[PDB]
């Protein structure tokens, strides 16, 4: 297995870091919707 | 293991010198006992 004499080994290893998660990124979510219709004009008994 | 590194070379001095070794100390059987007795073989101390 090529080591020491009392087994410490020769060749040495690497971690291999990883790149680590991204931030999660929120946006403005918008849904489109109207206003009320008008109503039929009924007649006052008052002037202007 | 694969860790271990040689070169064609020392490969081939490796297993002829286990061949002669094997063959001096009479673990092989029928050996050619005659040409055992030669001078590089007389010299298998320093030569080995």
């Amino acid at each position: 297995h090529n080591l020491s004499i009392d087994g410490q080994p020769l060749s040495l290893a690497i971690y291999a870091e990883p790149t680590d998660p991204k931030a999660l990124l929120t946006s403005m979510v918008q849904a489109s919707q109207g206003g009320s219709a008008v109503l039929p004009g009924t007649l006052s008994l008052y002037r202007f | 293991s694969s860790a271990i590194k040689t070169t064609r070379l020392a490969e081939a001095i490796a297993g002829i010198q286990l061949y002669i070794n094997r063959a001096l100390n009479r673990i092989e059987p029928n050996a050619r006992a005659d040409v055992s007795t030669r001078q590089f073989f007389t010299d298998w101390t320093v030569n080995n």
